[PDB]
């Protein structure tokens, strides 16, 4: 589990969020 | 450098020169180009390494686009058009500046219709001003028919296919990107698979892959400025960051019909040519690949910046205040890990 | 200091004097010596605080415990000597001797009976030798029927209505200790609550509070000695450890029928007295309360320690590796929060 | 969930476990 969670990758990129 | 400038079909001459590029501090090795059919490209898209094909032919209706047909076409919707007195547009994120109230970014966002943002960009060329422009919007429902057929008309079976060989998640958006010459987006790294459609003139792409992050010196997640280098290029403070004498880069100067893989993770600059035009460009974000199943040691450089990241996160949820994240780190390190 | 040597009854003269103390670089103030009916004892005790209660009877039948009558009553079982040629006997968790294969431990531990542990310290005694013993044991079903009686005559009901009021876990265990003067246990921190029960001579104890980590550097998670400061205190290194030059210490010097709460997360350094004859201990270690369910901010600095601790177990977990812990965090730090 | 997984103490001693 903790593993697998630090392991998650986000999915943030260059354009403003509204 | 990038390799030798391309030249153009029907002795057109060379598309751009050397003269064009910005002078940094690093080396770099050029970005293989390649036809989509050569295995080597699959060989580099398997293997999350960038390449540049040729011949993919993923835009090839919007190679036609300028702002005269755009501004006929594109609809009355809202263009986020970003405004800055100096060439470079580091990215940021207006949501995070409450972190950081002393944070004041040198780029401004203002909405507006493509109409009003050729109009801006005319006044700025006639009056000689320094100001410079960068639209960067998301494309949607509001674009109209012409638009509309020329995004069907996209080589949607070509990259359709990529997004299934290699596991990716869905499309998540297309960002149309319209520059000035000598405009630059600043070192960063993106969270999602790019595939990036060179339109109208030329950019210079210089990428470095995720095992750089030692040299590149992001800021602090709860930064705007998440994901972004803190390494002025035009001026590195080798004292702040001396591992920016290590970095080493991968080149490309990609011209209209050219497509770019950005991989997930790998740090890229981009740069529109010193006097050379407006350019157009057109990326394409996937959501990379699940976690795998069964995970294998030692871990990959990708694998350990997700860690950092989620790390800086749940510290900064479980202090209560992203400012006492970095107090809590020096103290586990200062004399027991250091 | 600890303050005035306190004066035996009977007019039996100072029971210690300040030429038994070992010398150290940090100041330090007294730990109150209050009666166990004083409202600020307990006002310490549930604010986590130390407090020396002269008046518990906590152990009082052990109070005529010694070398012969614990030998001729204690039964059978093994008990763990440690053995050092130095007066430091530093802690360390032998199934942790992997992770660091470098690690020497400067102190041996040898199961035997408790008549060949009076016979090893009855050897070095005569012989002049230099060798140290430390018998540190916890107390269980093989002792003998006399010290079962002994054990069942603690005041019980005092030290559970603390138990209680406190709203600790489960007494986990009582830890038998017979050292030689001069015998030091370094600093470190316990996970638990503890009342530490003196019996036979004299112990000066220096503690530090919970916010003085940053001063006292415990060796990594991963590390043999977990919780125990990489300082030596007889040879402060102050270019490795600066902050050192800051600790300052709360100290005392607990007697036969003296209690010490040792409240959880408080660092404590230990020493028989010099010149003082054998010291007799037991303690009584409580897990502690529970996470509460409701998170007031800022945090203490125990939460923040366990806060770290966790950050350590779990980047060790998910790299694979504990010797990759280090260079992670110091990759997250350099240039980014330092 | 995350603030109570890293808030969570143990319960480790200098007593050599078996
Ligand atoms: O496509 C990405 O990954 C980006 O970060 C976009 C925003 C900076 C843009 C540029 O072409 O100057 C590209
Ligand atoms: O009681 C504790 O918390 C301990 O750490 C024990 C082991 C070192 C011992 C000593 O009295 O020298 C006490
Ligand atoms: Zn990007
Ligand atoms: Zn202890």
């Amino acid at each position: 589990e903790v593993v697998k969670l630090l392991l998650e990758a986000g999915a943030d990129v260059n354009a403003q969020d509204k | 450098g990038s390799g030798e400038p391309r030249e153009e079909a029907g002795a057109l001459g060379p598309a751009w020169d050397e003269s064009q590029l910005r002078s940094y501090s690093f080396p770099t090795r050029p970005i293989p180009r390649l036809s989509q059919s050569d295995p080597r490209a699959e060989e580099l898209i398997e293997n999350e390494e960038p390449v540049v094909l040729t011949d993919t032919n993923l835009v090839y209706p919007a190679l036609k686009w300028d702002l005269e047909y755009l501004q006929e076409n594109i609809g009355n919707g809202d263009f986020s058009v970003y405004s800055a007195s100096t060439h470079k547009f580091l990215y940021y994120d207006e949501k995070k500046m409450a972190n950081f109230q002393n944070f004041k970014p040198r780029s401004n966002r203002e909405e507006m219709k493509f109409h009003e943002f050729v109009e801006k960009l005319q006044d700025i060329q006639q009056r000689g001003g320094e100001e410079r422009l960068y639209l960067q919007q998301t494309l949607n429902d509001t674009v109209g028919r012409k638009i509309v057929m020329d995004f069907l008309g996209f080589n949607w079976n070509w990259i359709n296919k990529q997004q299934g060989k290699r596991g990716w998640g869905q499309l998540t958006s297309n960002l149309l990107l319209i520059g000035m010459e000598g405009n630059v987006t600043p070192a960063h790294y993106d969270e999602q698979q790019n595939f990036f459609a060179q339109i109208k003139g030329y950019k210079r792409c210089i990428l470095f892959p995720p095992d750089q992050f030692e040299c590149l010196y992001p800021y602090p997640v709860h930064h705007p400025c998440d994901r972004q280098s803190q390494v002025d290029f035009d001026n590195p403070d080798y004292e702040r960051f001396p591992n920016f004498q290590n970095v080493v880069g991968y080149e490309t100067v990609v011209g209209p019909g050219d497509v770019l893989y950005i991989p997930m993770y790998w740090w890229h600059h981009i740069e529109s040519l010193l006097n050379g035009g407006i350019t157009i460009t057109v990326n394409f974000w996937y959501k990379g690949a699940p976690t795998p199943k069964r995970i294998e040691y030692p871990l990959k450089a990708h694998q350990k910046v997700a860690i950092m990241r989620n790390i800086e996160k749940m510290l900064g949820e479980a202090l209560g205040n992203p400012q006492e994240v970095g107090p809590l780190l020096n103290t586990m390190i200062k004399g027991r890990y250091n």
